[PDB]
C-alpha cells in the first residue's frame, strides 16, 4: 500500500470520531430551561404539575426504579461543642442558631452574647462578649 | 453537593448523591459489577448514560475505588448492549455511546473553544495587547487526569472491542423478538437469517472502527492538553 | 413578596413590585383549580432561581404544605431585561397530591432550602422530631414534564 | 404543671402515644413522668398479670395471650430503657466512643457552670434509676436487670437490693447461652450478700 491512503483513512476516521463528539456535546448543551421542564409556554399562560404518580415516580416493581436507591448520603451527625451545652443552664429570654458556610462555622446566640464553632468537627470554638443588649439578628458580610 | 442541618443536638452533615454515587452504592450493595440492581440502574438511566456513569468509576485512580473500578468495568462491558442495525442505520452500543458522552463531558467547556484569549493591559499612558491561554492551568490539570484515566481504560480494555463476552443464554431472547415482525412472502428464512448475521457483523465492525478512531482521538487530546 | 432592582451595576436601588399572600393564594387556586386554598399559605420561604438555573423564571416560594410556587419578574427569554412584575408562572404540589399515591404529604413545613432543582424541607413529625424531605430531578433531568425522585 | 400533665395522661394510658409523650417529657427533662406513665401504660395493658404468669410458668409457645401481654408490657417499659440509654449515651460519651459521629465529641469541657451535659446526663441517669428502683412490677424489674447487663452496668445490678434478682439469675444460668455470665453475676451477688457457702 502507499502510505497516503492509510494516512487519508486515519484522518477521515479522526473527523468521523470528532463529528460524533460534536453530536453528544450539542445533546448535553440542549438542556432545557426550568420553564419547559415545568411546561410553561408564556408568563401569562401559567401551569400546574405534581398531580400524577408520574410526577414523582414510585420505586415500585415494573416501574423505572431501583428499589432502596438513596438520594442523600448517610447523615454524619457532628456537634454543638461541651462549653456550649453548659450555657443552656443560663439562658433567660432569647436563643438563635445558624450557619455561615463560606467560613466553615456555625453560630449560636444566648440573650446578649454570640458563640461560633466548626460545624464539621466541634473545633475552633470562640465567642464575643462586647455587648450589653439582646441580639435580635446576625449576618456574615 | 454538600449540606448541613442544625438541631439542639448539633450538626447533621450530609450530601446530595450524584448518579455516579448511586452507582457506587449499588456496586457496593451487590459487591461487584453484576446483580439485578445494577441491571435496574441501566434501565433507569438507559444504557449509554449508565455506561458514561460507569466510566468515571472505571477510570478512577482513587485508592477507595480500587475494586469499584473493576466492578464498574464489569458492569459497563456486560450491560451496555451491542452494535445493531436499525432498519437502515447502524446503532452503536451504550458502551460506545457512553465513551463518546464521557469524552464530550471531559472536554465539555473546551472542545469548541479557542485555546487563547487576547487581552489589553493599561501600563499608565500605554495600552499593551497580549495573548494568554483561555483555559486555567488547574482546569487543564484536572481534565488531563480524567482523560488519562479514559486513555488507560481504552488501552487496557482495547482487546475486548468487538468481543461478545455475554452469557449465551441471553442471545435467544433477542433473536425471538425480530422474527415477530417479518413476512416477505416466498422469502427464504435461511437467506434472511444469513443476511441478518452479516448485518450484525457489519454493525460490530463499524463500532470497532469507531472505537479505535475515538481511542486515537483521546490520545491526540491528552498530548495537546499536556503540551498546553 | 416584594421585588427590588439593585441597578444593572448592583449599585442602584428601586422597588419594582409587591404581591400579598391572599393574591398569591387566589392565583395558585385559580391555576390548581381542584386544590383547596389552605395549602398555598403560609409561605414559609423564598429562594432565588439562579441565572445558571433559568432565564424565564427568577424566584421560588415554598409553603407549610410543601407547595412550590415558581415566579417570573422579567419577560420570558429576554435575559438582559430589568424586573417589571412578580408573576406566578407555575404551581408544583409535593408528593402525595396524585389521586393514586400511597406516599404521604409534607405538612407543618417550617424550613425549606432550594438551589439548582434540589428541594430540601424540614417537617416536624410529633414535636420532638423532624422529618427531612429531599426532592430532585437529577435522575430524570432532561424530561418534560419534570419527573422527580 | 408536669405532675398535672402526668395525671391526665395516667387516666388514658392504654390509648397514649407513649413514645411521643416520653420523648416530649425528655425535651423538658421530666424523667419522673417517663418512669410513672410507662408503668401505668403496662399496668393497664395487663391488669391480670398474664405477662408475669407466662414468665413464671416457662415462657411457653402455646400461651399466645400471656406472650402478647409479656410483649405489650415490654413495649411500654421500653420508654424507660430507651431514656436510661439516652442518658448513659450522653454521659459515657467522653470516656469512650463519643456520640454524634466522627471524632470530636458533642459537649468543650475544660470549664463549666458546676454542671454540664455529661454530669447532668449522669445525675439524671442516677435520679431516674433511683425512681425505677421504686417499682413493685417484677417483670419491669426483670426488664431493667436485662438492660443493666446489656449496657455493662453489672456493679449497678449489684446495687439493686430486690428479691426478684436472685430468682432471675437462677433462671438465666439455666436458659441463656452466655450461662457463664449469669453464674458470674450470681457468685458476686452471693459473696456481696455474705452467702459465702453458696
Amino acid at each position: 500500500m502507499p502510505a497516503s491512503t492509510s494516512a487519508a483513512a486515519l484522518q477521515e476516521a479522526l473527523e468521523n470520531a470528532g463529528r460524533l463528539i460534536d453530536r453528544q456535546l450539542q445533546e448535553d448543551r440542549m438542556y432545557p430551561d426550568l420553564s419547559e421542564l415545568l411546561m410553561v409556554s408564556a408568563p401569562n399562560n401559567p401551569t400546574v404539575s405534581g398531580m400524577s404518580d408520574m410526577d414523582y415516580p414510585l420505586q415500585g416493581p415494573g416501574l423505572l426504579s431501583v428499589p432502596n436507591l438513596p438520594e442523600i448520603s448517610s447523615i454524619r451527625r457532628v456537634p454543638l461543642p461541651p462549653e456550649l451545652v453548659e450555657q443552656f443552664g443560663h439562658m433567660q429570654c432569647n436563643c438563635m442558631m445558624g450557619v455561615f458556610p463560606p467560613i466553615s462555622r456555625a453560630w449560636l446566640t444566648i440573650d446578649s452574647d454570640i458563640f461560633m464553632w466548626n460545624y464539621e468537627d466541634g473545633g475552633d470554638l470562640a465567642y464575643f462578649d462586647g455587648l450589653s443588649e439582646t441580639i435580635l439578628a446576625v449576618g456574615l458580610v | 453537593k454538600k449540606f448541613v442541618l442544625l438541631s439542639a443536638q448539633g450538626s447533621l452533615m450530609f450530601h446530595k448523591l450524584r448518579p455516579v454515587d448511586q452507582l457506587r452504592h449499588l456496586l457496593v450493595s451487590n459487591v461487584g459489577g453484576d446483580g439485578e440492581e445494577i441491571e435496574r440502574f441501566f434501565k433507569l438511566h438507559q444504557e449509554d448514560q449508565a455506561c458514561a456513569t460507569c466510566l468515571i468509576l472505571a477510570c478512577s485512580t482513587a485508592a477507595c475505588d480500587r475494586e469499584v473500578s473493576a466492578w464498574a468495568t464489569r458492569a459497563f462491558f456486560r450491560y451496555g448492549g451491542e452494535a445493531q442495525m436499525r432498519f437502515p442505520e447502524i446503532v452503536y452500543s451504550g458502551k460506545h455511546n457512553g465513551i463518546c458522552i464521557y469524552f464530550s463531558r471531559i472536554m465539555g467547556n473546551i472542545w469548541d473553544a479557542s485555546l487563547v484569549v487576547e487581552r489589553i493591559f493599561k501600563s499608565g499612558n500605554r495600552e499593551i495587547t497580549a495573548i494568554e491561554s483561555s483555559v486555567p492551568c488547574q482546569l487543564l490539570e484536572s481534565v488531563l487526569q480524567e482523560l488519562k484515566g479514559l486513555q488507560e481504560f481504552l488501552d487496557r480494555n482495547s482487546q475486548f472491542a468487538g468481543g461478545p463476552l455475554g452469557n449465551p443464554n441471553t442471545t435467544a431472547k433477542v433473536q425471538q423478538r425480530l422474527i415477530g415482525f417479518m413476512r416477505p412472502e416466498n422469502g427464504n428464512p435461511q437467506q434472511m437469517q444469513q443476511e441478518l448475521q452479516r448485518k450484525f457483523h457489519e454493525a460490530q465492525l463499524s463500532e470497532k472502527i469507531s472505537l479505535q478512531a475515538i481511542q486515537q482521538l483521546v490520545r491526540k487530546s491528552y498530548q495537546a492538553l499536556a503540551l498546553w | 413578596i416584594q421585588v427590588y432592582d439593585l441597578g444593572q451595576d448592583g449599585q442602584g436601588m428601586s422597588r419594582v413590585a409587591s404581591v400579598s399572600q391572599n393574591a398569591i393564594v387566589s392565583a395558585a387556586g385559580n391555576i390548581a383549580r381542584t386544590i383547596d386554598r389552605s395549602v398555598f399559605k403560609p409561605i414559609v420561604q423564598i429562594a432565588v432561581i439562579e441565572n445558571s438555573e433559568s432565564l424565564d423564571c427568577q424566584l421560588l416560594a415554598v409553603t407549610h404544605a410543601g407547595v412550590r410556587l415558581y415566579f417570573s419578574t422579567c419577560p420570558f427569554r429576554q435575559p438582559l431585561a430589568r424586573p417589571n412584575t412578580l408573576t406566578l408562572v407555575h404551581v408544583r404540589l409535593p408528593p402525595g397530591f396524585s389521586a393514586s399515591s400511597t406516599v404521604e404529604k409534607p405538612s407543618k413545613v417550617h424550613r425549606a432550602l432550594y438551589s439548582k432543582g434540589i428541594l430540601l424541607m424540614a417537617a416536624s413529625e410529633n414535636e420532638d422530631n423532624d422529618i427531612l424531605w429531599c426532592v430532585n430531578h437529577d435522575t430524570f433531568p432532561f424530561q418534560k414534564p419534570m419527573m422527580e425522585t | 404543671m408536669l405532675r398535672e400533665s402526668l395525671k391526665e395522661y395516667q387516666k388514658i394510658s392504654n390509648q397514649v402515644d407513649l413514645s411521643n409523650v416520653c420523648a416530649q417529657y425528655r425535651q423538658v427533662r421530666f424523667y419522673e413522668g417517663v418512669v410513672e406513665l410507662s408503668l401505668t401504660a403496662a399496668e393497664k395493658k395487663d391488669p391480670q398479670g398474664l405477662g408475669l404468669h407466662f414468665y413464671k410458668h416457662g415462657e411457653p409457645e402455646e400461651d399466645i395471650v400471656g406472650l402478647q401481654a409479656f410483649q405489650e408490657r415490654l413495649n411500654s417499659y421500653k420508654c424507660i430503657t430507651d431514656t436510661l440509654q439516652e442518658l448513659v449515651n450522653q454521659s459515657k460519651a467522653a470516656p469512650q466512643s463519643p456520640s454524634v459521629p466522627k471524632k470530636p465529641g458533642p459537649p468543650v469541657l475544660s470549664s463549666d457552670p458546676n454542671m454540664l451535659s455529661n454530669e447532668e446526663a449522669g445525675h439524671h441517669f442516677e435520679q431516674m434509676l433511683k425512681l425505677s428502683q421504686r417499682s413493685k412490677d417484677e417483670l419491669f424489674s426483670i426488664a431493667l436487670y436485662n438492660w443493666l447487663i446489656q449496657v455493662d452496668l453489672a456493679d449497678k445490678l449489684l446495687q439493686v437490693a430486690s428479691p426478684f434478682l436472685e430468682p432471675h439469675l437462677v433462671r438465666m444460668a439455666k436458659v441463656d447461652q452466655n450461662r457463664v455470665r449469669y453464674m458470674d453475676l450470681l457468685w458476686r451477688y452471693y459473696e456481696k450478700n455474705r452467702s459465702f457457702s453458696n
